[PDB]
This record gives structure tokens, sequence and C-alpha cells, in this order.
């Protein structure tokens, strides 16, 4: 086949090149692995896109020397496991 | 409060199971891999490994046995290692089964039979109970835990010296609004007076870091004076 | 250990290397390369599972507040460098020198020589450099929320406040720490330096890791020399063969070199499915072990290194990790 190697949109990764998905600016969660911290998904109208994999939000605790936190109310949670 | 939020839990997880599709993978996956394993197995059987054709009854009524030892040898050598590459995979994925079933009785006996205290075992947050239901050669594990979430900022220290003393919470922390002082435990906001029947006295107060002078209330002095 | 070098063979290169004929009698023995093939990249699927299974414990990023006023404690050893392009302690740097890995397989040795027949190194899923990430976070949550964030919202607490709880935790009343805060932190500032002096001056400490990768690299390469042997005929390169006999009893060498080659290659396909199964258990040791003696402050005894136990730090190491427990 030749019909995808004409390409305009070819993107060269630490595992090879890629051919036929279009690179981003942004970061999501993985989809579909491709490795070295690329995965591609189908999204939006709508293609293939690559990214580099987001491994989540970003967060920062307010530490000091004397300040705590505290819990006031709770919730009851009920998760399934299958084995 | 705790029994509306277990019953809306309990309705989530049904309504949950019942939209997903994707939920019992891991069960089904092997039952497929068996599967794939076996129907492999018999397209064994089509393969001529070299010989004149894969039919041994059409070898049997075209050759004289001096010729259908040589044909047959090759058909006999062919399918008996397919046959051993089928028992070694099958091998090594009961080795598997019986790791995660020993994973499965260890589960029951601590999550459901007592209440462990293993982070992260029986399900995320400080677990509860647990609760099981069969699948298809498979369990499945309810866990009921306890998550808190909704936090508020308190100023602390670490002691209170009172009369050239320090004093320690017998259990709890010391918290401040910012004018008073409380004695809480570590998990639910509750204020309670710091008295001398929740503390108590160990040493003086010039060694410890950061101790801030407050007073203790006595539930003794107002009953006698 | 956490997970091998994910590795990927292709039959008809490895077998019939550009021979038409000899590709047109290996159809004669049906689908054992699409076995082979499969159960290979089982094995590839399962390495990053595994990694994923240790390491992916939370959710959130925690930081480091850029102040250090500790109490008195001093973890200059474990956390990030900002003076690196790679974002390590120095004590990473020191796992990262330690052990020599191998198997380049760079864009274009022995490595060429393995590459030139049908075997190919899968790169990982995830980088040095996330690992890496998810470490320091781990370490942040740690260092400042205590364990409540192993089951829910982060709550800040601080530090000596924690280890009252820690030491509240074995059975020591907590006014221990309080009138000997200066002793502690010390205590812990000299052990975390004999650590580091320590795996700095001893060279077979990693040993656990090492021969993981050696023996792969053994049974990859014996695999190569299963090429140059003949297997009862009269020469083991096929091209020879091709350039010598008629096709109609060719058939007869090249039968016997199928016969060998496909052999031994099943022969190393069932090795590494066993290698396979015990990384994998060891992986569900660690994934254990990192649930529990981080997240949370485990009673087992010994499970958590010897004595009562108070803490620990996770760092990374090249296909693994390693544990500090704070006794
Ligand atoms: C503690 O949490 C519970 C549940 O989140 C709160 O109960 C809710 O109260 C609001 C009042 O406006 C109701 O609309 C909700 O229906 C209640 N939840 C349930 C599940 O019934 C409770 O108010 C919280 N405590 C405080 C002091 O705010
Ligand atoms: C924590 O320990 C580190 C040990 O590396 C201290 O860093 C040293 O600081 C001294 C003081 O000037 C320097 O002479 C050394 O060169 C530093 N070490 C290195 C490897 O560069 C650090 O000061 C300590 N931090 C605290 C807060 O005590
Ligand atoms: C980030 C954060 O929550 N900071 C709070 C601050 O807003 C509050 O004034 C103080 C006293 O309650 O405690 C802390
Ligand atoms: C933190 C605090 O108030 N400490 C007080 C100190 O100021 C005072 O000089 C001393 C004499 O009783 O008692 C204590
Ligand atoms: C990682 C790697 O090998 N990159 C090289 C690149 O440096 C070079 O410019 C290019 C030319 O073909 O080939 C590729
Ligand atoms: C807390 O930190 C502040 C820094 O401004 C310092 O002045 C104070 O002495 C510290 N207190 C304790 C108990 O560490």
């Amino acid at each position: 086949w030749r019909v995808y190697s004409t390409g305009s949109n070819v993107f060269q990764t630490r595992a090879g090149c890629l051919i036929g998905a279009e690179h981003v600016n942004n970061s999501y969660e993985c989809d579909i692995p491709i490795g070295a911290g690329i995965c591609a998904s189908y999204q939006t109208s709508q293609s293939i896109i690559a990214y580099t994999m987001s491994l989540g939000a970003e967060n920062s605790v307010a530490y000091s020397n004397n300040s705590i936190a505290i819990p006031t109310n709770f919730t009851i949670s009920v998760t399934t496991e299958i084995l | 409060l705790i029994a509306n939020q277990f019953n809306s839990a309990i309705g989530k997880i049904q309504d949950s199971l019942s939209s997903t599709p994707s939920a019992l993978g891991k069960l089904q996956d092997v039952v497929n891999q068996n599967a794939q394993a076996l129907n492999t197995l018999v397209k064994q059987l089509s393969s001529n490994f070299g010989a004149i054709s894969s039919v041994l009854n059409d070898i049997l009524s075209r050759l004289d046995p001096p010729e259908a030892e040589v044909q047959i040898d090759r058909l006999i050598t062919g399918r008996l290692q397919s046959l051993q590459t089928y028992v070694t995979q099958q091998l090594i994925r009961a080795a598997e089964i019986r790791a995660s079933a020993n994973l499965a009785a260890t589960k029951m006996s601590e999550c459901v039979l007592g209440q462990s205290k293993r982070v992260d075992f029986c399900g995320k947050g400080y677990h509860l109970m647990s609760f099981p239901q069969s699948a298809p050669h498979g369990v499945v594990f309810l866990h009921v835990t306890y998550v808190p979430a909704q936090e508020k900022n308190f100023t602390t220290a670490p002691a209170i010296c009172h009369d050239g003393k320090a004093h320690f919470p017998r259990e709890g922390v010391f918290v401040s609004n910012g004018t008073h002082w409380f004695v809480t435990q570590r998990n639910f906001y509750e204020p309670q007076i710091i008295t001398t029947d929740n503390t108590f006295v160990s040493g003086n107060c010039d060694v410890v870091i950061g101790i801030v002078n407050n007073t203790v209330y006595d539930p003794l002095q107002p009953e006698l004076d | 250990p956490v997970s091998m070098t994910k590795t990927s063979v292709d039959c008809t290169m490895y077998i019939c290397g550009d021979s038409t004929e000899c590709s047109n009698l290996l159809l004669q023995y049906g689908s054992f390369c699409t076995q082979l093939n499969r159960a290979l990249t089982g094995i590839a699927v399962e390495q990053d599972k595994n990694t994923q299974e240790v390491f992916a414990q939370v959710k959130q990023i925690y930081k480091t507040p850029p102040i250090k006023d500790f109490g008195g404690f001093n973890f200059s050893q474990i956390l990030p460098d900002p003076s690196k392009p790679s974002k390590r302690s120095p004590i990473e740097d020191l796992l990262f020198n330690k052990v020599t890995l191998a198997d380049a397989g760079f864009i274009k040795d022995l490595i060429c020589a393995q590459k030139f027949n049908g075997l190919t190194v899968l790169p990982p899923l995830l980088t040095d450099e996330m690992i890496a990430q998810y470490t320091s976070a781990l370490l942040a949550g740690t260092i400042t929320s205590g364990w409540t964030f192993g089951a829910g919202p982060a709550l800040q607490i601080p530090f000596p406040m924690q280890m009252a709880y820690r030491f509240n935790g074995i059975g020591v009343t907590q006014n221990v720490l309080y009138e000997n805060q200066k002793l502690i932190a010390n205590q812990f500032n000299s052990a975390i330096g004999k650590i580091q002096d320590s795996l700095s001056s001893t060279p077979s400490a990693l040993g656990k890791l090492q021969d993981v990768v050696n023996q792969n690299a053994q049974a990859l390469n014996t695999l190569v020399k299963q090429l140059s042997s003949n297997f009862g005929a009269i020469s083991s390169v096929l091209n020879d063969i091709l350039s010598r006999l008629d096709p109609p009893e060719a058939e007869v060498q090249i039968d016997r070199l199928i016969t060998g080659r496909l052999q031994s290659l099943q022969t190393y396909v069932t090795q590494q499915l066993i290698r396979a199964a015990e990384i994998r258990a060891s992986a569900n040791l660690a994934a254990t072990k990192m649930s529990e003696c981080v997240l949370g402050q485990s009673k087992r005894v010994d499970f958590c290194g010897k004595g009562y136990h108070l803490m620990s730090f996770p760092q990374s190491a090249p296909h693994g990790v390693v544990f500090l427990h704070v006794t």
C-alpha cells in the first residue's frame, strides 16, 4: 500500500515515526499505548491524535509548621473487585 | 444519614454494573484464552507437516505400509509436538490461576471474616466491611469503606504549658479556632475542653519546641471551691 | 525487580531469512509463528501492566514546598534536585550509575547482529522521567500529609507531630519524641549519609537487578548461537543449500533445518514464559510493599525491615524499585 505514505502530518517519536496521526500540544490520559510516553486516541471533524500522556493533575499542599487540616464530614463508599 | 448513604451506594453499584458492559473482562478473557487455545489445537489437525496430505485415511488407502510408515511417522511427530506445546501452555496458565486463587482466599479470610487494617487491601480508604458474591469461575467483592472529605484548617502546638509543666493529649491533638484551644480526635472535628482527664503531665515546659501557654481546667476545683 | 526488557521475535526473518522456497515450505507447519508471536506480545503487555501496577498508586501529583523547615530533619538526599536535567535524588543517580545496562539498539556490537535476525527490543511505555515524577510525588505526599493521602484528600500536618503519631503507633508514649527531637534528627541524618556512602562504596549491592538483565541477555545470546549449528545437514547456511542443490532434494536438507530452528525457538519462548511468571510474582510483592510500608504503617514483623517500623521512602532504579525503611 502507498495511500498513507503521502503524509504531511508525519511525527517522529522515540519508538520510530508515526504516519496518519496529528501531533497535539495538550496532555490527556492514555487510551492506546504507543510507547515512550506517547499514546494515541480517536477524537475531535474526527481523526487520530497522538500526545504525551498525562500523569495526573498537578497539586500543591499548603504545608506549614503550625498548621493542620482536619475533616469534618464523611462519606461511605462501596467499591467492586473481581477475581 | 449513614443508612441513606449505604443504600444509595448499593444502588449505584447495581446500576453501574448494569450499564457498563466492560466490567467483567478479568473473568471473560480467561475463558477466551482457553477457548482460543483449544480452537488452535483443532486446526492443527489440518496441516500436513510436509507429508502428502493431512488426512490419515487417505494415506492408509493410497500406500502400502512399507511407505505408510514413512508418511505416518511425520504426521505422528507433528501432532505430538503440537499437543505437547498445548499442555505446557495450559500448565503455565494453571499456575497463574492458582496464584490468583490463593490471593482470593486470603482476601476472603481477612477482608470478610475480620476487619483488616492493611492499607488498600480491602478497597480504597479505611475498611469497614465486605460482602462476597459469586461469578462464573470467580468471585466479586463489595468493599464498604469510610472516606473523610470536608477539610478545614487550624493552628496547633505540640503541647500545653500550664504551671511550669507540659501537658500532652491522652489521645488526640490540640487545635485552635484562633482564640481558644480544644482536644480533638484525629479524624472528625469535635471540640472538647482541655481538662486533666484527657491529658497527662510529663517533665517541665522548658524543653519542648513550640509549646504554647494556656490554662487547663480542673474538674475538681469548682466542685471544691 | 519489577519488569524485564520487552523482546519481540519475528519468525520468518529468523528461520527462513529471505528465501521464498523456505517460507513456502514453512507454511506446511501451520500456525506456529502466530502462537509464538502471541506469547511474546502477552509478555510485552504484562511488563507495562507490572510497572503501572507498582508505581501508579495515586492519581494526583503533589509537590514539595520550597522552604525546608522540617523541624530539624534533612531530606536533601531523597528530595529531587533541580540542578540536573534528570530530576532525581543523588541516591537515584548512584542507582543509575551502578547498573551497567546494555542492549542499546540505536537507530542507524553484538546488538546489531541481534537486530539483523528478527530480534527487536521494544521500548518501555513509561520513560525514565515519569517514574521519577511518581516517586517524587509519593515522597511529597508522605512527608507533608502523613498517611491521609493514602485514603482520601491530602491533609497537611506538621512533620514532628506526624512522627509523634508514629511512635504512638509502636507502643511508645509520644513525649519521648518531643523531649528528644535533636537526637533523633542527628541519628536520622547520619543514617541517611551512611546509606549513601555504603551504597557508593559497595559494588555488589544491586545484584538482584543485574542478574535479571544478564539472564535475559544470556538467553537471547544463545539463541543467535543456534543459527550456527547444522542439525545434521551438510551446511548451516541456507543460501548455500539453495545455491547447490535442486529443490526436489533440497527439501530434505531444508526440512531438517526448519525442525532444528523451530525447536530451539520453542525452548527459548518457554523459558521466557517461566521467567515472566517469576517477575510478575515479585512485582505483586513490590506492589504490596508499596501499599503497606509506604502509604500506611504496617505492624507485621519484618515485613518493612528489621525492627519496629516507622516509615519508608521509595526510590526508582532501572527496572526496579529500592525501599529505604526507617525503623
Ligand atoms: C455532612 O454530609 C452529609 C452528606 O453529604 C450532609 O447531608 C446533606 O445535607 C443537605 C442539606 O442541604 C441535603 O440536601 C443532602 O440531601 C444531605 N445528604 C444526604 C445524603 O442526605 C450533611 O449536611 C453534612 N453535614 C453538615 C454539617 O453540613
Ligand atoms: C542536608 O545535608 C546536606 C548534605 O549533603 C547538606 O548539604 C551540605 O551543606 C554544607 C554546608 O555548606 C556544604 O558544605 C556541603 O557541600 C553540602 N553538601 C553537598 C553534597 O553539597 C545540607 O546543608 C543539609 N541541609 C540542612 C537543612 O541541614
Ligand atoms: C515555625 O516557623 C516559623 C517561621 O516563620 C518560626 O518563626 C517558628 O519558630 C516555627 N515554630 C516551630 C514550632 O517550629
